[PDB]
DNA sequence: AAAAAAAAAAAAAAAAAAAAAAAAAA
DNA sequence: TTTTTTTTTTTTTTTTTTTTTTTTTT
């Protein structure tokens, strides 16, 4: 009534104030208006703008209170007053067929400081009902996008006039109102015949995703918990299984909560959601100033030892295992050839050797470094959990399919330990997987092909303890020839006693082992904790990890390079070379290892940040396997 | 009670159109309508199909447009709203109707002896009027080669895909492009049901409008009207009107998911002689009107405002013997010589030695004589080939490049699933819950 | 003619964990 | 010979929700 054209009044003085919105706004409406004038078309920009609760919290301090504290009375003012704004700034008419019908009003999202209510799926109860919140987590599943009636619209006979109904819903709308029960009119006021009307009615997209807790950040003997969101019109689609999300929306109860004509009951509570606003990700956007930066470095001729040297600099030695990485890193040219083949362009890494050799550190670090990583064991997983798994829906009701880690980790890096302890049911699933790169699901009448394009390094021990040399190469490793053929690098690594080995490593591990974090004294525990404070705004050399990890993105997003005669001639020589020789390898060599050559040539090709291959890096990867098939180093 | 909303559209206009149309439109490249003469071909129990072009409407209002009189863009409301403009051209298509010219041909059609019965005793002594229909209406897209020539831009004919089907399309004309997987018998679906009562009046023909209905089992005729207790209706088959109905899934192709994601699925039903045109593993472009469904019956209270959905399909443009053209064909290779040597040698030419394999999987490919002879005893003369040795060696592009000669192959592969031996008894197929 | 009460409508199923047998070998 | 290995075999439904549409009952 009187406070809701007050309020409206506000947020129109607000408007005006700042005129940056203003600015989004026409160049949203001239974006979409002169789109639609390009009939020889080459898409569509949603009614949503982003402000900061910063420069509202300057401007009237009452308004900013009420939206985070009481938003279902704020909220709902401030859109009318943003659609009015945007009506008043389109001066062209839109006499559109059917656009008349739907006006899809504008909407707003939220960013700044929100003090005290930055939570997560744990620390949100009771006391954060009808408030505006944002959540940390991870999503973990996610519904079937469905679409919703909205408003219908009729036509009469007889008359020539049409007419309209209304619907709600409770996650519809911010505010309680009398239900609706989505059954279409069928008799006019006067009796006539009502004809319904698709095209001229509206639908809007739904979604309802679940987002849980971090693991690491979870208590002592305690398990993650986790919250439902539900996501409608254009938030649809923004998130996948297993990505970290920052949601921001409205806390809300709904339901009965069994305080009605049902038994009473003390194991009955109400249901709590969240209607979210704005969902952020926590692809590294490059200024000129970083991609000048990578560009003189990459002209440096040792680039690629200081590239690899700074991975996981708290480990000492294993220079050639670190290339490998690297390389992997920076995958292969993958080529599409004739009767629906491909050549794949990842790089498979498998590590046998001696306990505490550093291979376990190793696969967290590429954890950590990397895009994208899954994390798997091999006497903790299955192979329906691998590969995909038969679920149900229940918020519509069918049946669908959840992916696995292979799936989930499409265009990235899967890391697994105890490779050896993996059962054999198991262990046949990743075998396909690593040769079609393609999962095949023909259960419960879901026939359906999953692309699992993923680069796999592994580590394993060797049938007794430790490795034995006066024994033959397959006895000690309990793995299959086929299994081993699909692996790119197999890097048998031994502990040998020497003392001056003994003195350095020593010496680097208790170096290690005194480092103290700033900001903190001896003797102080570290607490890891921060203290709930989860973020204040929401939104020789060696070179810094985000660096590394700008110069990895930009390689593989910017260079293809292509093979050339010259570097050809020398991958020949050294296959010819190889295959010919009486020296016992650790591992047979067969045709496959050509392919081997070329794909490593063409990641130290795209290292140098060149568009071609040259001699050096068929000379780069001619060492690279010599030493991992030989250790003539 | 329900509010009142202006819009533009005027349906009176958009019919004098149509029945303008219908006349009017001459190909420009048989002279005369072009409409008009297939529905004179209808006419004569020879045409069950009638198919509209929107190319052929622009073409109409181009003509206008030449004259300079304003039109009302019929090609635009079509595609914004195509679930009405069916009855208006059935409509419009009943009006004009013309004359049987030749072969009246009255055999044995059931319907027919009802309809001829009906007269004697009405006159001596209304009906819905799709019960006499028989030709199906379909709407073809628009082409871009025309609108390119026209402007005037094009949406029903894009190819998108299911995951770019988003809620507001709705109720318009759309093409998909994706791969069949699921395809359904054919079944009778109901559009007019006749009721016979008593030999009182005669019987009552209702319409059925949805997927499901309540039987009348009363009878309401001028002499049924007498109070005594007398008995409900009966169901007629013959004097009732049927119509074929299939239902198939069609699943977002390969190339077009993201990654990390799963492909979807739609639904799409067909009625009329356009049924069939679709098997299991066509890759197809199906153009339709995209319709929300009731999702009624179970499950609905806990959905509350969320709609199934499928495609009504009206158009189907798939991607992809013994003459004499084939008589000459043999006679070229065999005059070109070392047809042994080089059908061995032009299979598989990525691989290259091993040439005495090619020799044999030559003859693997052909099949030696099948000879039944007489008090039981039989003969083979399939080929039964196996090749060992080491691996890496080409073992496995060579079976797979094999498969591709010859269309009746299947490439089994080991225990990641049964097929060589699943000769079962046994299938639970959701649909039914029944044996195959 | 207008109230209060009472049912239908389920469907579904793979994916994993524990325990006892009936065949393999240092 | 006593050890390891191996298939494999039931394990499943007891519950749900508010409309929507039917029969009784003042
Ligand atoms: N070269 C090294 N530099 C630094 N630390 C090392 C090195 N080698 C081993 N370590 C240390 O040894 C410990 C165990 O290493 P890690 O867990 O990586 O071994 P592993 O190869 O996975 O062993 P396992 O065979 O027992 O699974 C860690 O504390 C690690 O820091
Ligand atoms: N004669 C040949 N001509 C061309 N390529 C060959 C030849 N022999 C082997 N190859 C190579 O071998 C590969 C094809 O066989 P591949 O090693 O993939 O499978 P396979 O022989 O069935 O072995 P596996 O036991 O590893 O499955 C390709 O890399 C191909 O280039
Ligand atoms: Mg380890
Ligand atoms: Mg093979
Ligand atoms: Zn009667």
């Amino acid at each position: 009534d009187a406070v809701f054209g007050d309020r409206v009044r506000r947020f129109q003085e607000f408007l005006d104030t700042f005129t940056s919105y203003r600015d989004s706004v026409r160049s949203i409406q001239v974006y979409n208006s002169n789109n639609a004038a390009n009939y020889n078309d080459d898409n569509i920009l949603p009614h949503r703008i982003i402000i900061s609760l910063d420069d509202l919290r300057e401007f009237d301090r009452s308004f900013w209170s009420g939206i985070l504290v009481e938003p279902a009375y704020f909220i709902p003012p401030a859109e009318k007053a943003l659609t009015d704004l945007a009506d008043s700034m389109d001066d062209v008419p839109h006499p559109n067929a059917s656009a008349v019908s739907s006006r899809h009003p504008w909407k707003l999202s939220f960013k700044g400081s929100f003090g005290a209510h930055a939570l997560s799926p744990r620390t949100l109860t009771a006391q954060h009902l009808n408030k505006l919140v944002s959540v940390e987590g991870i999503v973990t599943k996610t519904s079937l996008v469905r679409p919703k009636l909205i408003r219908s619209v009729h036509y009469a006979a007889k008359t020539g006039r049409f007419h309209y109904r209304d619907y709600t819903d409770a996650t519809t709308t911010l505010t309680t109102r009398i239900p609706t029960p989505a059954i279409y009119p069928t008799e006019d006021t006067e009796g006539n015949k009502l004809t319904t009307e698709y095209g001229y009615s509206t639908f809007i997209d739904h979604q309802r995703i679940t987002v849980q807790e971090m693991p690491e950040m979870a208590p002592a003997g305690q398990l993650p918990r986790s919250i439902d969101v539900i996501l409608d019109d254009d938030l649809v689609d923004k998130t996948k299984p297993g990505d970290r999300v920052n949601v921001v929306g409205v806390f809300k109860s709904l339901g009965a909560g069994g305080m009605n004509q049902s038994n009473s009951n003390t194991l009955i509570g109400f249901k709590t959601l969240i209607l979210g606003n704005t969902v952020y990700p926590l692809r590294q956007m490059l200024t000129d100033f970083d991609i000048r930066n990578i560009n003189k470095l990459s002209k440096k001729k040792d680039i690629f030892d200081i590239l690899s040297q700074s991975l996981a600099p708290s480990i000492y030695g294993h220079d050639h295992i670190k290339k490998a990485i690297l390389l992997m890193l920076m995958g292969g040219v993958e080529k599409n050839l004739e009767n629906g083949s491909h050549l794949r362009g990842d790089i498979n890494i498998l590590m046998v050797g001696d306990p505490s050799t550093a291979k376990s550190q190793l696969l967290r670090f590429v954890l950590n470094t990397a895009s994208l990583a899954i994390a798997t064991t091999g006497r903790g997983s299955s192979g329906v959990g691998l590969t995909a798994a038969v679920t149900t829906d229940r918020e519509t009701g069918e049946r669908r399919l959840e992916a696995g880690a292979m799936v989930l980790a499409d265009r990235g890096v899967v890391c697994i330990d105890e490779f050896d302890k993996m059962t054999d049911v198991d262990r046949v699933a990743i075998h396909e997987v690593m040769e079609q790169q393609t999962v095949t699901i023909a259960k419960a009448g879901i026939h359906t092909t999953l692309n699992a394009r993923c680069s796999v390094i592994a580590a394993a021990n060797p049938v007794f303890g430790q490795y034995d040399v006066n024994r033959d190469p397959h006895q000690n490793i309990a793995l299959p020839d086929s299994l081993l053929s699909r692996f790119d690098l197999l890097f048998v690594v031994t502990d040998d006693i020497n003392e001056i080995r003994d003195r350095s490593i020593s010496e680097h591990v208790l170096r290690t082992h005194r480092y103290l974090p700033p900001g903190y004294l001896e003797g102080e525990p570290v607490r890891e904790r921060l203290n709930l404070s989860l973020a204040v705004g929401e939104d020789p050399k060696l070179v810094t990890i985000p660096f590394l990890r700008k110069y990895v993105q930009y390689a593989k997003e910017r260079v293809i390079p292509q093979l050339t005669q010259e570097a050809i001639n020398v991958i020949v020589k050294n296959y010819t070379d190889l295959r010919n020789d009486d020296n016992t390898k650790k591992s047979p060599i067969t045709a496959r290892t050509l392919e081997t050559l070329i794909r490593l040539a063409t990641a130290h090709a795209k290292v140098r940040l060149s568009k071609t291959v040259n001699k050096v890096d068929a000379k780069v990867a001619a060492n690279l396997l010599r030493f991992a098939l030989l250790g003539e180093d | 009670a329900l509010p009142s909303i202006q819009l533009p559209v005027d349906y009176n206009n958009l019919f004098n159109e149509i029945t303008d149309f219908l006349v009017t439109f001459k190909q420009d490249t048989e002279k005369g309508p072009k409409y008009m003469a297939m529905l004179q071909k209808v006419a004569n129990r020879e045409l069950n199909s009638v198919i509209i072009d929107l190319d052929d409407i622009l073409q109409y209002q181009n003509e206008k447009f030449l004259q300079g009189t304003q039109a009302d863009d019929l090609v635009s409301a079509i595609q914004q709203n195509a679930n009405h403009f069916t009855e208006l051209f059935c409509r419009a298509i009943d009006n004009n109707m013309p004359l049987p010219t030749k072969e009246i041909d009255y055999k044995d059609d059931v319907l027919d002896v009802i309809l001829n019965q009906r007269r004697l005793r009405n006159e001596r002594m209304l009906f819905p009027p799709n019960l006499t229909r028989r030709y199906f209406l379909y709407f073809k897209p628009l082409s871009q080669n025309c609108a390119r020539r026209y402007r005037k831009k094009a949406i029903s004919s894009k190819p998108l895909s299911v995951r770019q089907i988003k809620g507001d399309f709705l109720g318009q004309l759309i093409t998909v492009r994706g791969i069949i997987t699921r395809v359904s018998d054919v079944k009778p679906a109901v559009e007019v049901i006749a009721y016979t009562c008593d030999q009182c009046g005669y019987e009552v023909f209702q319409e059925v409008n949805s997927r499901t209905f309540t039987p009348l089992s009363e009878c309401t005729s001028e002499e049924c009207s007498q109070n005594q207790t007398k008995g409900q209706l009966f169901m007629s088959t013959r004097a009732s009107k049927f119509s074929a109905f299939q239902e198939c899934k069609i699943q977002e192709l390969s190339q077009q998911v993201p990654v990390g994601h799963i492909p979807r699925s739609l639904n799409i039903h067909v009625n009329g002689t356009l049924v069939r045109s679709l098997s299991p593993g066509d890759i197809v472009d199906v153009t339709g009107i995209f319709l929300p469904a009731p999702y009624t019956g179970f499950k609905a209270l806990k959905a509350g405002l969320l709609t199934e959905t499928y495609l009504e399909a009206q158009f189907v443009r798939q991607h992809k013997s013994l003459t004499s053209d084939v008589e000459e064909r043999v006679m070229e290779l065999i005059t070109s010589g070392d047809v042994y040597n080089r059908l061995a040698k032009s299979i598989a030419p990525e691989i290259y030695g091993n040439l005495d394999v090619k020799k044999a999987l030559l003859l693997l490919l052909v099949g030696g004589v099948d000879k039944r002879v007489g008090d039981g005893m039989k003969i083979r003369g399939d080929i039964n080939v196996c090749l060992m040795g080491d691996p890496g060696v080409a073992k496995s592009q060579l079976l797979k490049a094999i498969c591709k000669i010859s269309p009746r192959g299947v490439y089994t592969t080991g225990k990641g699933s049964s097929g060589v031996g699943l000769t079962a008894a046994v299938m639970k197929d959701p649909v039914t819950d029944e044996m195959i």
